């Protein structure tokens, strides 16, 4: 649970990420939505909110069978900060893995802070 | 800052801190690519799989091994492999943490130069180092004198070390550790009404080799036992549901290490390689070499490799003095443990390849700093 | 504003809107045409009948199915049916609402291009898409992995899906879903003395099959029960004022699905078709395909077929792991429900067949976009 | 006496004598069985259809291949075919004429031992020899050095031979010769409103492939020619009376040999297979392997296969030394011709597997004498 608070204090650079990662209540909403790459598009709101909106890129027209459209749409916007783990693709991030998520969060922490 | 030690290998790549007794990176080193058609929107958005992400989906993907016996051909997939090894199993920043690299001996300068530039340009490294796997594996056994047989997945080299000093003229390299063994097994498995062509079954074949194949003591006696009796017949459960049973092709695969005629190469086996390396050393240091045979790598864990090697060396011995084979339980991580021990030392902090020196030295900085 | 989904099946037509869970325009795919002589002035005004008016007046009207096993053999009739659906059934403007059309796999290119051209030049719609009926049946029973046992009115195709990866080489289409069963029932009904030659009598036989015919467990035990006892005897009331009594032909009619040799076909049944389609798939994907069989379509809702092909798969399996088959209550309409569900996708909006792109591309844009 | 050269395979059967240049008994390895109901007495007595009696009545018979990609699964039908070709076709007694049988490389031991036990027990032949088809095809070309590309019905292997000596480690078996091409044509014929599901139409489709399909030089150029113009549209007359016309699915079917991704195969094409075989041989013998490319079998009968694979090899070569292509006219009988030539030699008489030594050794003598 302390990892949730650590990630919150590290990523408050973009408060909009707190709508994906837990917002200090130590829940587990991080894995599935971060595997979809929503935080990557949100992270730009650090300096200017005038960017990819959370409800503009995804308003859950991910139909009750195919929820496969948000993950690649949001992970393709990873030009910011840069997923230095180029081993991983959106195929495996569809579900998410501990080591893979930690490796991507490594870049998130590293470039999120100037 | 704590030092990092990364052990690269053709089959398994290891990483971790310096000082830790347990490894962290436990994953096959494979590359997979999508090859099927997605009729549903949102799929096909990946360039290359790396490791367990392809292991978990080994039905609809191919398998690619960018590491060919310690030779780095395609660096685009190696970038992905190193990114997998470092950030997924360290979570620390190499940009401010020293990382200890491993590299097979008798490696052309281009490979070492390119892996150095990649570290100093793709990454922003403050101080790196490149060490030989055989030398690092000697520190795992707690000794500084004796030969170390490092046999990974496609690399088999013998670097004799005497009181810390190594002999460059007694260093050779054999490209038969685990990959040609897997190829031999998947080729000979077709004699029992089986089909093994695609790489989707390569991981299953490797697992069957790891849990069934064993180094036999006498090959002719094993042939006689398999032909006459049917006692050494063990079955495997295929992931899809069928049941296979192999009794003769179990100990045939590990025998290719000692008998290279199975795969058709003029080089000698693993038992003669260390003897030839010792013969290339001094006559007054063979005493420390016969009694010090430290085993390492991913190959030498067959059930009966130590006794067979001891018998082979004794047959090669002049019947003067005892032969000792060291087979530590952590043979899979002897290189990584030795590297962690060496990097944990206070002396090892003063020859890392710093970036400021590299900026005015150039690409060949690893060549005389390692 | 909203997307339209018109499920064009061989026996039934389903239409509605985007985001709905139950189809609105449901009517059999029958075309009624006068064939007698009208002696009263004012009643012989309509030339052809599309909706249920032909069904209610089948005593002086004929029935003609334009789709024949996923192939539209009569396009003039389907133009009338589409016009009726867009005008009186949906009561919307096709020029302002995209329509989603259904098509079975392994379909001729000219047939596929006709649902493109007849819609773009006649109705002049903004954009459409042509989806796969197997994929649409894989839009109503939520799971990323699973082979679909789709069987509508005249098409029975099995497409294996693993995480979403479709295998075109593993698609096995069978032209035996509902029409062959109905014809089998008609021809076996003549043994007792029930002849069915008039095409207007087809709906009565279809209703009798729907309300009385069912898939049994064992055919030999059913033979024994029918020959010895008469417990499985049910009567049906004909609309014209007569009653029948069939007790042996109830379960014999659906037996053609598993044994198509009754009517004279060399192909295998539906229980073996899925098994063969799985066998030609990969080896590390069969674990997620054995316990996954999407059951849907207008054929597969007989009371006793789910356990039937479950037992058939278990017998055809090496008895390794479990077999479980989902039978969603909406079996018949799963195609339309899946069509609307697909129309409710996010990235599906920017990849409809654009009129501007279609005009500069041509009739072959359907094979390039879909 | 005169040895019998019987080349049994999944497709045609080549049976004859030793020393001749063309076999006498030529018939497909198809077993037909009655499937209709006999209503007239006097014609339902016959149920054994092996030779041409099954081809003529394919519409009332079930044609099945008991051999599956060089693997004999139905030995009961092989016994029937062997008895037929020994009694009615050759009209000789095998009890005094040795029968020369061929076997593909990388074959299971059970298949090799059963074909020996049946001949020694049922046919009680005095002696026979089991030879590799690739080795026998080299004698048909009159050479003793060079890789031979053999491709029959479902087996495609590459066995390079250097100065009589062959390289076992340079042998890989690909299960794509004729059957997967026929299946691919079967699947792609459905895009033109054609239905092909029965086994009786398999022979007609194979004939259509043999007389219309051809190996294209450039695939994208052929796609452009088929899409823009229709100058490659050839019509066919079906036996029942129908007329078909295919222009695009002509050169698409043979392209599966070079691009196995059409049928969903991870293995590479035949053009890269020979190059890969050459790479794993010696570097001093590649000169004799580039300049000696002798193909055998009926697969490479397409009008333009040799030029295409020569272009592929030239593209796959570093453009250092020349490539020579051998396409003898007697490729469909090169295996049989080579077998007859070898069996007619004076040095071939002293390694036949005689009855006494087989009885004293057992079924395993075939693996030691061959
Ligand atoms: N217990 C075992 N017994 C036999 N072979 C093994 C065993 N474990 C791994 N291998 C083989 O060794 C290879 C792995 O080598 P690797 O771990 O890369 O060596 P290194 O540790 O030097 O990098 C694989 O082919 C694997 O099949
Ligand atoms: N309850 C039922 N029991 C048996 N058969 C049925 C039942 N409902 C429909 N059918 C059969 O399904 C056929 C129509 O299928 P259809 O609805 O056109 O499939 P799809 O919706 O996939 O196009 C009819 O011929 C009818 O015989
Ligand atoms: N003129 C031709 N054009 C194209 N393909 C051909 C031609 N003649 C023969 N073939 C193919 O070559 C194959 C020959 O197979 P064959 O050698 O008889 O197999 P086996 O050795 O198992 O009996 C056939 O499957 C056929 O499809
Ligand atoms: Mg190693
Ligand atoms: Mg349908
Ligand atoms: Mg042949």
């Amino acid at each position: 649970y302390a990892f949730v608070n650590w990630i919150n204090k590290a990523l408050e650079n973009d408060p909009d990420c707190r709508h994906v990662i837990p917002m200090n209540p130590n829940t587990d909403d991080l894995f599935k939505a971060v595997g979809d790459g929503i935080v990557l598009c949100k992270m730009i709101n650090l300096s200017v909110p005038d960017t990819i909106d959370e409800r503009a890129i995804n308003k859950k027209k991910l139909t009750p069978f195919i929820i496969q459209e948000n993950l690649n749409l949001a992970l393709n916007s990873a030009s910011a900060i840069g997923c230095h783990v180029v081993n991983i693709g959106a195929e495996d991030l569809r579900a998410g893995k501990p080591h893979l998520v930690l490796g991507l969060l490594w870049q998130i922490i590293k470039i999120g802070l100037f | 800052t704590t030092a990092l030690v990364c052990d690269n290998g053709s089959g398994l790549v290891k990483a971790g801190f310096a000082g830790d007794d347990a490894p962290r990176a436990v994953f096959p080193s494979i590359v997979g690519r999508p090859r099927h058609q997605g009729v549903m929107v949102g799929m096909g958005q990946k360039d290359s799989y790396v490791g367990d992400e392809a292991q978990s989906k080994r039905g609809i993907l191919t398998l690619k091994y960018p590491i060919e016996h310690g030779i780095i051909t395609n660096w685009d997939d190696m970038e992905k492999i190193w990114h997998h090894t470092f950030y997924n199993e360290l979570r620390v920043a190499p940009e401010e943490h020293p990382t200890l690299l491993t590299e097979a001996p008798l490696n052309p300068k281009a490979n070492r130069e390119k892996m150095t530039q990649i570290m100093f340009e793709t990454f922003n490294v403050p101080a790196m180092y490149v060490a030989i796997q055989a030398v690092l594996s000697l520190y795992a056994s707690g000794r500084t004198t004796g030969i170390v047989l490092d046999s990974g997945d496609g690399v088999t080299h013998n670097v004799p070390i005497y009181e810390g000093y190594a002999l460059p003229h007694a260093i050779m390299r054999l490209d038969l550790a685990g990959r040609d063994l897997t190829d031999y097994l998947m080729k000979i498995l077709t004699e029992r009404g089986y089909s093994f062509v695609t790489t989707a079954e390569r991981e299953i074949v490797r697992d069957i080799k790891e849990k069934l194949c064993y180094v036999a003591l006498d090959f002719e006696n094993e042939m006689a036992t398999a032909a006459s009796s049917s006692s050494l017949e063990k079955s495997y459960e295929l992931p899809d549901g069928q049941v296979i049973t192999i009794g003769n092709e179990r100990f045939r695969c590990p025998e290719t290490l000692f008998q290279p005629s199975f795969i058709g190469m003029e080089s000698a086996g693993i038992h003669e390689t260390t003897y030839n390396s010792i013969m290339k050393c001094d006559i007054d240091i063979r005493k420390d070499l016969y009694a010090n045979n430290v085993m390492s790598g991913g190959t030498t864990m067959y059930p009966g490799i130590a006794d067979r090697m001891q018998k082979e060396i004794t047959a090669l011995a002049p019947s003067t003095m005892k032969i000792k084979i060291i087979a530590p339980p952590e043979r899979k991580y002897s290189v990584w443990i030795g590297g962690s021990i060496l990097a944990s030392l206070s002396t090892f902090q003063q020859m890392w390849i710093t970036k400021q020196e590299y900026d005015e030295a150039g690409p060949s900085i690893v060549h005389r700093k390692c």
